[PDB]
Formats: structure tokens, sequence, C-alpha cells
RNA sequence: CUGGUCCACCCGUGACGCUGAGGCGCGAAAGCGUGGGGAGCAAACCGGAUUAGAUACCCGGGUAGUCCACGCCCUAAACGAUGCGCGCUAGGUCUCUGGGUCUCCUGGGGGCCGAAGCUAACGCGUUAAGCGCGCCGCCUGGGGAGUACGGCCGCAAGGC
RNA sequence: AGCGCCGGCCAACUCCGUGCCAGCAGCCGCGGUAAUACGGAGGGCGCGAGCGUUACCCGGAUUCACUGGGCGUAAAGGGCGUGUAGGCGGCCUGGGGCGUCCCAUGUGAAAGACCACGGCUCAACCGUGGGGGAGCGUGGGAUACGCUCAGGCUAGACGG
């Protein structure tokens, strides 16, 4: 499932703005930039995917987090495709560590879908319609990929662990294992199942997250053919 | 440099605490004999005489526990603790009957005796005492 | 369920105009007398809520203490800030010889025989944690060999 | 000497019947049966949480009050136990048990340890033949604890001997009624007595 | 005229090293002795203001002194409030000065931010306040008091 | 049958009297008209031919720290160098065996103390037996580390 010229796709990036624990995943540094050893990326993609597989084939949830503008859209696609939750927009504080309270907000979200499907009163004032609807779009913006989470994920997949340090933090306090793609600006030891690759180029964000979702469906019940990628 | 021995033990502690695979200490047929205890008792994987810039060293291969669950995934140490007892400032010697039981047996006290470098267990076995080099657990 | 002891309950205060305003702090240890203890410090605008909340966190933070004939496996020393705790193995008759704080933890953990000493700052809170983090570092003959 | 006062208040303070009387202990005219709250003006007031100190004092006082023994004598035994091999809590209870006046009350010759004292003190008792009127005689294994021959024929001791006929007596004792004599078999395993005492809390009282 | 120090070469010596109670030297300013010198500045001092008052702050004056030579004094928030030497434990950016194959690497300094770790915290963090060895100095509640007495130093002030 | 105590530490609570008075007090602190804190009282707690106070010793005090502390801001780095004594000191190899370590043996009185037993009706007290020790003399032995002598080295240091 794994493919090999991801070299055409990413080979990583970032100049000495690096974290030095990431030393082991580096072949050399080129155009004043850290160049990620793909042979290591391989060793890892395997061991990571093995974990991913077992989790799919036991029907266990993955939380997908990415909000850096680059990996932003491709998590709505790729996660819906896996029929799994994600946070696309802002990563609210305490989503895992204070789950039940955050979710108490999704009941509100549902409750608006129900109320605003119609009618059960449109004899409520004009302002209130406006007010309530504005709220509705709101929850929808952050909470959309979140509602699929009815229980604490059995794992979480993150695009930038540095950028999503809070996320990795919340998981570790819960023992929720962490999967992440991570370029050279990252603390490796902080990840359980790790994908040492460029995390800023959508070429790469694409390949890795897709093949992830692919392995997710392929072992879950079915197989599928190409999914959406912006050029 | 005033204490080659402490220097070694410290080179280790310092390394072990940032989880290096190895660290090299300047070689000594006495330092070796201590590493020959440190590995045998299973505190280190072991050592090998190497060379750095033409100069004799002992590269020492460090050992730890599993990765761990929790927000601090760093593994437990195998050498939790290692510290000089006898020092050049104050030589510390014990008769056999007064060799300490480190950590209720779970750790050792390496000792230079005139029957070579031994552990508490080993010393008590051959029934001799000596300078108490240090303690590990 | 678990067995519960209140080690400490204290009132704190903060100023603002018009007067001081209080809050309460509940240091609670909780255990099964058979190898499981938990320490939790809980604060709230009133006393029992704090004692409740204390007990809540107390469970959300536990430790598996390797009892051995009712004693601990080896000598152990721990410093938490300026507080120090000493734990030392004791034979069958000895009893638990300790101040309330590290006592309350050791009894509800099912220690029945130990020699202890507080050194340094004897602030109960810090002593509490220092005794916990201590227990948490106890190793068994096995634990060691598996490790090594 | 020993306590020698109102003895019901003791039980009431301890919150437990201690069987310090003999007969009346078992009737519904027992104090603890009528008023199982502490003696004096304030017993009905709601108790406030006893301190750690409080708790261990009480446990010690209780164990001590049972045997009606002076605090010095109690202490000296406990120390004796802390030098003596093994588990102090055991040995302490054991050594407390091997006292004459207790053994006599244990072997049933009297209704109260209080009564079992005056019995030893009035020379009505013997050990291995010889007369002994010391309430504190530490009795060893093998010892024959008789009634005085000249005392065998007495009302009180009769009535009290009669109440013993088929009552079974601790695993560490034998009682030969009519023969009026008994035997100290061994020092009591802890189980062999079932006193309302966490004797552990006692060791803890003296380690402060 | 003269000291320290760094680099490069890896040529010479062969542990010749570290610290250091005493001792010896150096030690800002003010001060002191003798002799110069004296524009500006300026304790003391005079006067004007300010002010309830104003032996101050502010304004006009002003002598020691400030400057030089020689001899004293020997203090300090003499501070990084951090003793010296060595070894070990991520890096990031700025900078000074060398040597390089001159993108970049390697020394020696000066700053910032930070891994681990420390720490009561504040903060420290290869310029450690981290982990260690050696030696030295020092602390042991506040005041009384750096006072008294004694001793040693000083011309005195005063110092230890 | 007495004596101390009953605010917290610390086990033991109510009434009256008093009203920053009289008084308590080991520390924190009590008393200014509803004092569990003064005095009496009832009651309670602790000990008991004793109970309390004062004095002194060790303890708690890891608060002189060997075990077992410290010095940026809490008390605590000498103003800085230079250097005497001292303390301390890199890698390799031999001799010596001073430290160190082992064995043997002498000494380590008796009492006391510790374990066992036994005698005074118990105990205290007292007796018999047992168990050793550090430390020091003597004989023998070991040689890793420290030492010392001897011979090598170049990573410390010094020099070109
Ligand atoms: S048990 Fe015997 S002694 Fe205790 S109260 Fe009832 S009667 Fe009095
Ligand atoms: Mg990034
Ligand atoms: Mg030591
Ligand atoms: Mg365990
Ligand atoms: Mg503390
Ligand atoms: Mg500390
Ligand atoms: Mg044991
Ligand atoms: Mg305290
Ligand atoms: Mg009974
Ligand atoms: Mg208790
Ligand atoms: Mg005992
Ligand atoms: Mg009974
Ligand atoms: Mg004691
Ligand atoms: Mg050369
Ligand atoms: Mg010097
Ligand atoms: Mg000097
Ligand atoms: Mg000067
Ligand atoms: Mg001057
Ligand atoms: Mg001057
Ligand atoms: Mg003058
Ligand atoms: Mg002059
Ligand atoms: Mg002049
Ligand atoms: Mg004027
Ligand atoms: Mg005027
Ligand atoms: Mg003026
Ligand atoms: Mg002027
Ligand atoms: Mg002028
Ligand atoms: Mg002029
Ligand atoms: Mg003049
Ligand atoms: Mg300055
Ligand atoms: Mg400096
Ligand atoms: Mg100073
Ligand atoms: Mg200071
Ligand atoms: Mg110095
Ligand atoms: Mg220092
Ligand atoms: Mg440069
Ligand atoms: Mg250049
Ligand atoms: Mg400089
Ligand atoms: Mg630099
Ligand atoms: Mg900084
Ligand atoms: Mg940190
Ligand atoms: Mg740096
Ligand atoms: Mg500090
Ligand atoms: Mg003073
Ligand atoms: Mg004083
Ligand atoms: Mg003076
Ligand atoms: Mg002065
Ligand atoms: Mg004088
Ligand atoms: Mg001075
Ligand atoms: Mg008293
Ligand atoms: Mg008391
Ligand atoms: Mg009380
Ligand atoms: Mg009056
Ligand atoms: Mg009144
Ligand atoms: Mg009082
Ligand atoms: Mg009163
Ligand atoms: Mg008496
Ligand atoms: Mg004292
Ligand atoms: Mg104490
Ligand atoms: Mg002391
Ligand atoms: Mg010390
Ligand atoms: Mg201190
Ligand atoms: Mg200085
Ligand atoms: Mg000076
Ligand atoms: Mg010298
Ligand atoms: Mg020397
Ligand atoms: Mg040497
Ligand atoms: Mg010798
Ligand atoms: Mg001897
Ligand atoms: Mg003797
Ligand atoms: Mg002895
Ligand atoms: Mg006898
Ligand atoms: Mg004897
Ligand atoms: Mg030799
Ligand atoms: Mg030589
Ligand atoms: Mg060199």
């Amino acid at each position: 499932v794994k493919e090999l010229l991801e070299a055409g796709v990413h080979f990583g990036h970032e100049r000495k703005r690096w974290n030095p624990k990431f030393a082991r995943y580096i072949y050399a540094e080129r155009n004043g930039i850290h160049i990620i050893d793909l042979q290591k990326t391989m060793e890892e993609l395997e061991r990571t995917f093995r974990f991913i597989e077992d989790l799919a084939m036991r029907g266990g949830t993955i939380l997908f987090v990415g909000t850096k503008k680059q990996a932003q859209d491709i998590v709505r696609m790729e996660a819906e495709r896996a029929g799994m939750p994600y946070v696309n927009q802002r990563w609210l504080g305490g989503m895992l560590t204070n789950f039940k309270t955050i979710s108490q907000r999704v009941h509100r979200l549902e409750e608006l879908e129900a109320l605003f499907a119609s009618p059960e009163i449109e004899e409520r004032p004009k302002k209130e319609q406006v007010r309530l609807k504005h709220e509705l779009e709101r929850l929808q913006k952050y909470l959309s990929g979140f509602r699929l989470l009815k229980r604490l994920p059995d794992a979480i997949f993150v695009v930038d662990p540095t950028k999503e340090a809070i996320a990795v933090r919340e998981a570790r306090k819960l023992f929720i294992p962490v999967i992440a793609l991570a370029d050279t600006d990252s603390d490796p030891d902080l990840v359980d199942y790790i994908i040492p690759g460029n995390d800023d180029a959508i070429r790469s964000i694409q390949l890795i997250l897709s093949r992830a979702v692919d392995l997710i469906i392929q072992a879950r019940g079915g197989v599928v053919e190409p999914s959406p990628s912006y050029a | 440099l005033t204490d080659p021995i402490a220097d070694m033990l410290t080179r280790i502690r310092n390394a072990t605490r940032v989880y290096k695979e190895s660290t090299d200490v300047p070689a000594s047929r006495f330092k070796e004999e201590i590493l020959r205890i440190l590995a045998r008792e299973g505190f280190i994987k072991g050592y090998e005489r190497v060379d750095v810039d033409g100069k004799p060293y002992l590269r020492v291969y460090l050992k730890y526990g599993p990765r761990r669950q929790g927000p601090d995934p760093r593994p437990e140490q195998v050498i939790h603790h290692i510290r000089r007892i006898s020092k050049p400032g104050r030589r510390v010697y014990v008769g056999v009957k007064e060799i300490p039981r480190v950590r209720r047996g779970l750790g050792i006290a390496i000792l230079s005796t005139s029957k070579g470098v031994l552990t508490d267990r080993e010393a008590r076995k051959l029934g001799v005492g000596g300078e108490l080099i240090c303690e590990v657990w | 369920d678990f067995e519960e002891k209140m080690i400490l309950i204290r009132r704190t205060a903060r100023m603002q105009a018009g007067g001081r305003r209080f809050r309460f702090g509940a240091l609670v240890v909780v255990g099964d007398r058979q190898g499981r203890v938990g320490l939790g410090f809980g604060k709230a605008p009133e006393v029992p809520l704090a004692v409740q909340k204390a007990g809540y966190y107390a469970r959300r933070n536990m430790v598996e203490v390797p009892l051995q004939n009712g004693t601990i496996p080896h000598e152990i020393e721990v410093e938490f800030g300026a507080s120090k705790i000493v734990l030392k193995p004791a034979a069958p008759g000895t009893g638990v010889i300790a101040g309330a704080v590290p006592r309350a933890i050791l009894e509800l953990a099912g220690v029945t025989d130990i020699l202890t000493k507080e050194l340094g700052s004897r602030n109960p809170i810090n002593i509490a944690y220092a005794t916990m983090e201590a227990l948490r570092q106890l190793r068994t003959k096995a634990d060691v060999e598996r490790l090594r | 000497g020993r306590y020698i006062g109102p003895v019901c208040r003791l039980c009431r303070r301890e919150g437990v019947k201690l069987y310090l009387k003999g007969e009346r202990c078992y009737s519904p005219k027992c104090a603890m049966e009528r008023r199982p709250y502490p003696p004096g003006q304030h017993g009905q007031k709601r108790a406030r949480r006893p301190s750690d100190y409080a708790v261990r004092l009480r446990e010690k006082q209780k164990l001590r009050r049972i045997y009606g023994i002076s605090e010095r004598q109690f202490r000296n035994l406990f120390e004796e136990a802390s030098k003596k091999k093994g588990v102090t809590g055991s040995v302490f209870l054991g050594l407390l048990e091997s006292r004459l006046d207790n053994v006599v009350y244990r072997l049933g010759f009297a209704v109260s340890r209080r009564q079992a004292r005056q019995l030893v003190r009035h020379g009505h008792i013997t050990v291995n033949g010889r007369r002994v009127d010391l309430p504190s005689y530490r009795v060893r294994p093998g010892d024959e604890i008789a009634v005085a021959e000249k005392s065998r024929n007495l009302e009180l001791i009769r009535q009290n001997l009669e109440a013993m006929k088929g009552r079974k007596v601790g695993p560490w004792l034998s009682l030969d009624v009519e023969g009026m004599k008994g035997k100290f078999l061994r020092l009591p395993d802890r189980e062999d007595l079932a006193l309302p005492v966490n004797e552990q809390l006692v060791i803890e009282f003296y380690s402060r």
C-alpha cells in the first residue's frame, strides 16, 4: 500500500529551525535546509500503518487534527472519507481532557439541527431567528468533524505535532496513542507512531493522509479508488 | 582532572540522563575492571576499548527500560543512581563485616580489594574488605 | 469503593476591596489497604465540596505499592521541593512509625511495618507528594531484574 | 493501687462494655445497655471528631482498663514486650494474660478480675502447690492453679465454681472442676482472645 | 619601554599539575603629608528664592578638593551581591577577534533565548545557579554591633 | 486519697462571678458586662502514695550537618592578584607492602549491659551459665585502590 517515490512528493524541509531530537531521521542538509532520510520514513510508515490497520480491523476510532492552512482542507476530505472525526478549524482547549463538557456543546449543535429543520415555533422573534442561526453556523464551523466523536478516540492522527502540541498533550494525559506526520521542527519522542515527513507541502500532506485513509477503508470493510486532491 | 573514577561515573550519569546510546571515558585498566562489574551485573550492555584522535578510550553502551505511557514517555533508568563513596578527599575503607547492603540487595557496592574489584555479594563471598569505590542501583 | 482519610483541611484567603474572601483546601488520601493509594488535593468555595473534589482527584491519581509482608521492598529517600521523606523497611512487629501525613498514606496503602522520617520542610502538602512520589519509585527484586 | 471506683463510667467512656463486673455485666441493668453514651453532663452532646492522639489514647486506656492495672505496670510490660522476641502486640497481650489475677478470672474462679484480685490477694489461690497472694505473678506453662484447700469450702468460690461445669475455656487452658485446679497450657495466640482492642494502636501510642 | 592573551604549526620538555592557611603586591573615590598647579566644577561657607518653616532640593557666589610628582591611607552596592581549576550534560540567534577547503566549518571572547537538570520562587541553563572531583574563604535567629575590650596597622581620619 | 489538667499544641465543657480589673502564661496568646483561656462551682481527662513545679543533661535540633546542612536575591565567596606550608593529583610497567584488607593468637579484670536459666510467694534486688565486640601487641598472608622507590609514555601543564 506504501509507495516509494514520495521523493517526488516531499522528502521534507526546514532549515536549522529544527529540533535536535529529530536528528535520527535526517540524512543530510541541502539548500540550507534539513533533508529527511526517506529510507527511515519507510521503516516508520510500515510500523505506523501496522498500528493503524489493527485499529481499523477492530473498529476503533481515530481523531484527525490539522489546522495549519495547508493540511486544513485535506482533513475534511480525508477524514469524512474514513467516516471518522476531525478538527479542521480551531483546536478547542480541553477536547479530550475535558471531553464531556465540550460534547455538551454538540448536544446544543444537534439541538439546533432539530429545532432549525423547522418548525416547533417560527413564532419566536425575528432577532432570535437571526441569533440562533448565527450560533448554528458557528458550532458548525468548529464542531463539524468533532460530533462523529461520541467517545474518546482510541487514537489520534496529527499533521503538525509542534503546531498541535496541545493536542498531543491532551492525548498523552489520557494514554490515547498519537500518530503524526512531522517535519524536522518536531519533538519525535513525543509521538507514538510517527511519520517523519514534510508537514507543510500539500503534496505530502496529501499522500500521507490519503494512504492512511485508504488503509483505513481497505481493512475496515471495502476497498476504494482515487479520492479528491487539489492540484 | 582529580578523580578519574568519579569522572567516569559522572560521564555515565550525565549521558544516561539524556538517554545516549553510548559515551566514551578515558581508558584505564582500573576503570575497565569497574565496567567489567557494571556490565556483568547488568547495568550496562558492556564496553569496548576504542580510540579517539589516537587516544585510548572506553566506549560504554548504555541500557534503559521500555518507552512508557503518560505525558512523559521517557524510559526508566537501569542506572538510577551511581555515586563515589571513597574519594581522593577522603578515602573510605571497610572490613568485610561492615560492607553495606545497597538498597536491600537490589543494588551493589563495587569495591577494590586485594582480591580485585568485587561487589558486596562477591566480597562477602571471598570474605575480604577494601576501599569502597562506589554505589549503584 | 475505597477507604478515605482527610489529612488536611485549610482555609485560604485573598483580598479585594471590602474584605477578604476564603476558599478551602482538602488534602485527601484514599486506598484499599492492600497495595493501592491515591493522593488528591482539592479546593472549593466551601468545605465539603473541597473534601469531595479532593477525593475525586485522589482516585484520578493512584500508585501500585509493592507491599511485602506489609513492609516496603527497600530503603527509599525522596525530596519534593524542600521537603524530604525517608522510608525504611521494618520487620513484623514494628508498626508504622511516622507523622500523620506519611502515616495516613502508608496505612491506607496497606503498609503495616515501616520506619520513616521527615527532613527539610515539613509542609504537609509537600510531604504528602514527597511520600507519594517516593512510593511510586519503589522497585521489587523482579522489577529490577526485568529492567536489567 | 488499682482503679477502685465507679466502674461503669469506664465502659461508657470507652463506648464499649468491658466486662468489669461479672454478673451484672450480662443483665439489661448493665450501664452500657441503658446509657451507651459517655459519663457526665456532656455525653448526650454530639461527639466531635476524635484526634489521632485521642484515638490511640482511648484504645490504650481501654486495653488497660480491662485489666484494671496501673499505668506504670502497663508501661513496664509493654517495654518488656519491645525487648522480647517477635511481635510486640502479641507478646504484650500474652504477657498481660499470664498475670495471676487474669488467669484466675480466665479459669472462671471469679466473676470479675476485680474479684479475681481479692481472691489472690486474700491468699485463696495457689500455684503448683505453694500459696501465692501476688496479683502480678507471671504464670508460666505447666503451672497448677488451685484453690486454697482451706478456701475450697467457701460460699463465694462454691457458687462460682458451680457456674463453670460445661463452659469451655480458652485453647491455652484446662479446667478440672471439683478438683478445683486448672492449668496454664501455653501463651495465647492472638486469635485465642477476641478483645475489642486494636493493639496495634497501642504500640502507636507509645511510639510518640 | 613593557604585561596579559588568542590563533596556526603539532617542533621541544615528559605530570614539571590544581588549589592555597600565613606572607608579599595591586587596590575607585574621598581623605592625609611635602611641593607644584588651579580654567571649569565644587563639600564647607555667603546670599537669593521655594516653603507653615527650608541649616535642603532650585538660583547667584565660593574655599579645600578636583589636576601633577613623590610618600601615605586600604575602603566600597571593590556586584555577576555568583572563589579558583578540571571533566561531563540539546540547540537557536546576535556580536568581537583569529585560522580554515572561506556556501560553511573550527578556536578564543561578549550578549540574548532556551534541552535536560536545578531552584522556595524569582530565575540559572557549555560564560550553570545542571551533573561530579580537588583545594580555599565564608554562614549558623533579629537587635545590641562591625560597637566594646585587647592586639596589630595608620601622621590623622581611621583600618583589620 | 491525693495532685495536676480540661483555649490550641493536648485527653478532658457547662453555670455563676469579674469586666484590659483581678489575674493566667511553656510558645501562640487570654481578660475592655454572654471568657470552654481569669476565680469559684458542677461535670470531665490523666495519673495514683503519689501528683506537680523549679534546676540540669540527651532528645526532638538534618539548628555545627561524619552518618547528615549550607553561601545570586534568605545568614553566608575573601576587593583582586601572586605565592609559602598544607591538602589534593593523568596513562602504562615492575620492586617494596606504609595505609587498606584476611586468618591465627595474646590482651580486652570483676561488676554493669545483652540472651538463657534459677533463688527471695512476684518484682525490684540477687545468683549460675552463655555470647561477642571495637581498640592495641604478636605470627602469617593478600596487592586492587592510596603510598613509596624504579623505569616507560603524551592526552594535563610548560616551551619553540
Ligand atoms: S459491662 Fe459490666 S461493667 Fe461495663 S457497664 Fe455494663 S455493667 Fe458496668
Ligand atoms: Mg511546521
Ligand atoms: Mg560518605
Ligand atoms: Mg510496582
Ligand atoms: Mg518542600
Ligand atoms: Mg533542596
Ligand atoms: Mg528484610
Ligand atoms: Mg512544621
Ligand atoms: Mg472480655
Ligand atoms: Mg488511626
Ligand atoms: Mg520486639
Ligand atoms: Mg473474652
Ligand atoms: Mg520513643
Ligand atoms: Mg611533538
Ligand atoms: Mg592561586
Ligand atoms: Mg592570602
Ligand atoms: Mg586607593
Ligand atoms: Mg584621589
Ligand atoms: Mg582628595
Ligand atoms: Mg581636612
Ligand atoms: Mg593633597
Ligand atoms: Mg596644596
Ligand atoms: Mg542660605
Ligand atoms: Mg528666607
Ligand atoms: Mg541655600
Ligand atoms: Mg550652587
Ligand atoms: Mg559657580
Ligand atoms: Mg574663582
Ligand atoms: Mg589642606
Ligand atoms: Mg556593575
Ligand atoms: Mg567575572
Ligand atoms: Mg561582600
Ligand atoms: Mg545577603
Ligand atoms: Mg579562593
Ligand atoms: Mg562552592
Ligand atoms: Mg569566527
Ligand atoms: Mg579570516
Ligand atoms: Mg574580558
Ligand atoms: Mg560563544
Ligand atoms: Mg536566559
Ligand atoms: Mg524543562
Ligand atoms: Mg550556547
Ligand atoms: Mg540555590
Ligand atoms: Mg545575634
Ligand atoms: Mg540573641
Ligand atoms: Mg572599630
Ligand atoms: Mg567601617
Ligand atoms: Mg581599640
Ligand atoms: Mg572586610
Ligand atoms: Mg499534666
Ligand atoms: Mg500529654
Ligand atoms: Mg481536646
Ligand atoms: Mg475584681
Ligand atoms: Mg460571664
Ligand atoms: Mg489553659
Ligand atoms: Mg475556667
Ligand atoms: Mg507504686
Ligand atoms: Mg535542649
Ligand atoms: Mg520526635
Ligand atoms: Mg545533633
Ligand atoms: Mg556533611
Ligand atoms: Mg540551612
Ligand atoms: Mg568576587
Ligand atoms: Mg582586605
Ligand atoms: Mg606544593
Ligand atoms: Mg601526595
Ligand atoms: Mg596516580
Ligand atoms: Mg601493609
Ligand atoms: Mg580481637
Ligand atoms: Mg566484662
Ligand atoms: Mg552488643
Ligand atoms: Mg523464679
Ligand atoms: Mg552475670
Ligand atoms: Mg604492585
Ligand atoms: Mg614516573
Ligand atoms: Mg596538551
